[PDB]
RNA sequence: GUGAAUUACUUAAUCAAUGAAGCGGAAUUUCUAGCGUUAAAGUUUCGCGAACUGAUCCGCGUUGA
RNA sequence: GAGUUCAGCGGCUGAAUCCGGUGCGCUCUCGACGGCCCUUGAAAAUCCAACGGAAGUG
RNA sequence: GGACAUGGGUUAGUCGAUCCUAAGAGAUAGGGAAGCUCCGUAUGAAAGGCACGAUUUUUCGUGCCUAUCGAAAGGGAAUCCGGUUAAUAUUCCGGAACCAGAAGGUGGAAUCAACACGGCAACGUAAAUGAAGUUGGAGACGUCGGCGGGAGCCCUGG
């Protein structure tokens, strides 16, 4: 029960290794197409960059944008944390023909990128933000 | 105050961060 | 203030030469030109068969010319533009080069207007 | 050096300007290869029916230089 | 009449073959991190050091002042493993492997590649299996008495470090080398020594003990300390000879 | 039939690696290869990568960029499991920096 | 059994006297003998060189320091209870 | 060569280490084979602008015997 | 179309170059292993990749 | 006749040298020595770079950290076939390739969500920017013993 959405995980294989993800839905008990204890996540791939009192206005934005992605993952392939990220409008956008059909793949991305873009605004889980060094 | 500017201070212990550049005048190899 | 334990030798303004008078009264004419280069071409049976044969004119040439100025001189010498040099080191210690001349033109001609055929 | 399955893609190589002669081969089982000489490769087609060969042949440009078997 | 096998190890053909050295086994040099506290390295590998007993070990370690990693060759002490922590410095624990000065270890602890003085990175206990015991301190004084492989006793500089616990590869001298092969090799990874011929079988010209219708010395074999280089052959200076029977 | 060197190295050294071909003449006759190229092996295991080719060091300027390298952290420099390693030992001992300066701070 | 009493040493033939046969061939069952690894459990370690103690098993490939002809020795051993116990007491 | 009532001192010379890296004074980092650099916060002036502290001052004899 | 063999003509023209089996075989190489050592078995030039994130109609 | 006389003959971006370093030789710094020269090879050396900036009192400020020689059997960029000569050929000729470096051009991809997607994954893709600094790998390695695969030769059925 430890892989709950909301809860902020790290994904250990794969492109993306090392990078954390929220848990956006857990199919723990397998589907046809994946039947292992795959779950659903997403995360940031280009973390936004470090920020100074004394940039400008414009950098500030260019370098506060962050790239994310969407990933279902083995859970064997994923690291729980403790940190747990609350995902306002996050709820429900995600189904297996989400990922079925690329076009809401697509705007789950975007509506993913815009969430991500307003919390680190907010300031809000600077940990899940912040690039993991390895 | 932007919550980006976050404080992320350097421990310059033995064994912690690198040390910072300091006056070695007295130490150089005249 | 030095943050290195080191002390390197600072850098200093360093003029270039402005002499007052030259070293050499004149300077010396291109001691290798078009005409040092070719001396003579080779005219042995095996001579004459690569100019029939292969497009390819052979000239005794002086020891420091290479492969760029052998080119040079027959294209001057001659007006004639070669495609391929190849050169050797005869056993008597002369330089041997096979002119490859453009399939424009070909070494026949050329030879007759040389005139050592 | 370089077998093409392509026909068109002949034909453009052939009317590329590094193109500078074609060649045509005729082999005992009865099949046309067209070689296309280029500057850095060999193209060369291998086409199984005569009239697919002979329409081929006749739609290189007139400027290419064409040459018959060896 | 002419200069003997010893007057002619001066170098040249007697040299060290060091062709295949895996670096010269030394401590780290004392800065003010080893002074003041301890920095801690990774064991990132354990090699055979050719015409050594010892494996080597090679410990990587941060640099405190600059971007970059320092990797520092050890001698390798029984129990060390790939990946295992080394602490080297005052503050360091009293662990096999660690490294600290001898004014920090209690009396009776096992050391290995003591210095002699503070600073030259490694002097007394090296050889496989020996090891330094710590005897007692003279904290008025500031020194440390030791007792040494030969049995020994020295007094050090309280300063001086010393790796916890014994060399690695002890009891190598256990086994016979069965043959003149395992000899031959066991010495061409180490300078021209091999094989030794008696100066008996020699000739006056070519060593004091040589000459003669038979194969004997002809005179007393213990020589004085102030013999000239070509006279001080055999038992040099000794105080006691024979057997303890 | 037999075949000599075709340079003027004898000595059958490491260089001199040869191959017998038989020509369109009909003809048995040395080819000179040279030795074979070496997989990329990870920093910390030690265990050839798996993704790349085995060339030679100069042999590896003429590939594509991802021909050399496999899209992940660390890839193409360290193996999967290295790199797995490295990112769960990495969090583990940063969320331990973090208790133990809670613990440590009041 | 092949032989009854030479063992190991029985490549070396009639040579080199018996009782120095004898301890080589303790020192050499020691030698070549399989260890138990400390780290994985697995009985997978074997003598690299002299000193060198490399497990293969799929995972652990870690290399230790020891003794020349075992893993562990009398001495090594004696020294790290003396300063297990020096350590606690200080 | 300098002192003190037999002893001290170090600049002469000797030795040893290094990348001459933190010497002398005062004011007041240890359950893991990971990464650690191109300062950011704070405080004043005019956008990765400057300046001060972050990283105390003093002495200067590179340190140790 | 080359090389080779063969049949003809006065340089030229005809054919054929095909289909398979085998191995404690030799030569070289390659792969996976094994044993040996108080013996553990070069360097550098060169080339690649990674961590990091300077920087940025065009 | 390898004699004697007269002539002719050796063609390379791809084969070597050249480049690299080995053991080792060896100038410079310094110290010896009446000297010839000796010792020395990052040593008791001021042993050389790099980037920023309206241009800085139009007299420059601010930061950042090792010679050379030495291998035609070691390391190492890239060439094969057929043919030709009285004598040369991986060098010439015919055909067919390859490597290194340079410049802009066509076509394609990415890009205002600046720096592509897919696979649970091991990883794949025709592309898919990456300074300084750090680090890893290849080059890069003994010996013997069988076992397996391949190529050439050998054997063999039409």
């Amino acid at each position: 029960k430890i892989l709950k959405p909301g809860k902020v995980a790290l994904i250990t294989r794969g492109r993306f290794a090392g990078k954390k993800v929220v848990i956006l839905q857990a199919i723990d008990q397998g589907s046809k197409s994946h039947p292992f204890g795959h779950a659903v996540v997403a995360g940031v791939e280009r973390y936004p960059l470090k920020v100074t009192k004394s940039m400008g206005a414009k950098r500030i934005a260019r370098r506060s944008r962050v790239k994310p992605f969407i990933k279902v993952v083995n859970y064997n392939h994923l690291m729980p944390t403790r940190y747990a990220l609350e995902l306002d409008n996050l709820k429900g956008l995600i189904t297996a023909d989400t990922f079925k059909e690329p076009t809401q793949r697509s705007a789950a991305r975007k509506t993913v990128k815009k969430t991500f873009e307003e919390k680190y605004q907010s300031g809000k889980s600077a940990w899940f933000f912040t690039p993991l060094r390895f | 105050k932007n919550p980006l500017f976050v404080s992320r201070p350097r421990s310059f212990g033995i064994g912690q961060d690198i040390q910072p550049k300091r006056d070695l005048s007295r130490f150089v190899k005249w | 203030v030095r943050t290195s334990t080191t002390f390197r030798r600072p850098k200093t303004l360093q003029l270039s030469r402005k002499p007052k008078y030259a070293r050499k009264s004149v300077a010396h004419a291109p001691r290798l030109d078009e005409y040092k280069i070719i001396v003579n071409p080779i005219n042995s049976e095996s001579a004459m068969k690569k100019i029939e044969d292969d497009n390819t004119l052979v000239f005794h040439v002086h020891l420091k010319a290479n492969k760029f100025t052998i080119k040079e001189a027959v294209r001057k010498l001659y007006s004639v533009e070669p495609v391929k040099i190849n050169t050797l080191i005869r056993p008597n210690g002369t330089k041997k080069a096979f002119v490859k001349l453009s399939a424009d033109a070909d070494a026949l001609d050329v030879a007759n207007r040389i005139g050592f055929l | 050096p370089r077998q093409i399955s392509d026909i068109k893609q002949f034909l453009e190589i052939a009317r590329r300007k590094d193109a500078t002669s074609a060649r045509i081969k005729k082999n005992t089982n009865k099949d046309v290869k067209f070689k296309l000489r280029c500057s850095k490769y060999l193209y060369t087609l291998v086409v199984a029916d005569a009239k697919k060969a002979e329409k081929l042949r006749q739609s290189l440009p007139p400027d290419l230089t064409v040459t018959e078997v060896g | 009449g002419r200069v003997i096998r010893a007057q002619r190890k001066s170098g040249g053909i007697f040299q060290a073959h060091t062709r295949l050295r895996k670096g010269a086994a030394q401590l780290r040099t004392l800065d003010f991190a080893e002074r003041h506290g301890y920095i801690r390295g990774v064991v990132q590998k354990i090699i055979h050091d050719p015409g050594r007993g010892a494996p080597l070990a090679k410990v990587a370690f941060r640099n405190p002042y600059h971007y970059r990693t320092d990797v520092e060759t050890f001698v390798a002490t029984e129990g060390m493993y790939t990946g295992q922590f080394v602490y080297c410095g005052k503050n360091a624990a009293l662990t096999v492997g660690n490294v600290l000065p001898v004014g920090e270890m209690p009396e009776g602890t096992i050391i290995s590649n003591v210095e002699e003085k503070a600073g030259d990175r490694g002097a007394l206990g090296r050889s496989s299996g020996n090891y330094v015991i710590i005897v007692g301190h003279d904290v008025d004084t500031g020194k440390t008495r030791v007792k040494l492989p030969s049995g020994a006793k020295k007094v050090v500089p309280s300063s001086a470090r010393g790796v916890v616990g014994i060399v690695a590869g002890g009891g190598r001298i256990d086994k016979p080398l069965l043959k003149a092969g395992r000899a031959f090799h066991k010495y061409r990874v180490k300078r021209n020594c091999w094989p030794r011929t008696r100066g008996v079988a020699m000739n006056p010209v070519d060593h004091p003990h040589g000459g003669g219708n038979h194969q004997h010395v002809g005179h007393s074999t213990t020589v004085p300390r102030q013999s000239a280089p070509g006279q001080k052959v055999g038992l040099i200076a000794a105080r006691r000879t024979g057997l303890l029977r | 039939q037999r075949v000599t060197y075709r340079r003027r190295l004898a000595y059958n050294t490491r260089s001199n690696r040869t191959r017998i071909i038989k020509t369109p003449g009909n003809n048995i006759r040395y080819l000179h290869i040279k030795k074979l190229g070496t997989i990329p092996r990870c920093g910390d295991t030690g265990v050839p990568l798996q993704g790349i080719p085995a060339l030679r060091p100069r042999e590896f300027a003429r590939l594509s960029h991802n021909k050399k390298t496999v899209q992940r952290a660390y890839g193409g420099c360290l193996s999967a499991n290295a790199v797995k390693d490295r990112i769960v030992r990495a969090f583990l001992i940063e969320e331990q920096k973090i208790v133990k300066q809670k613990l440590k701070q009041l | 059994k092949r032989t009854k009493k030479v063992g190991v040493t029985g490549k070396y033939g009639v040579r080199y006297g018996a009782s120095l046969r004898r301890d080589v061939r303790k020192i050499e069952v020691q030698q070549h003998s399989r260890y138990q690894c400390p780290f994985c459990g697995r009985n997978t370690v074997k003598r690299t060189a002299a000193g060198i103690w490399c497990c293969n098993g799929k995972g652990c490939k870690k290399v230790l320091a020891g003794g020349a002809w075992t893993v562990t020795t009398a001495a090594a051993t004696s020294a790290r209870s003396t300063i297990r116990r020096l350590r606690e007491m200080v």
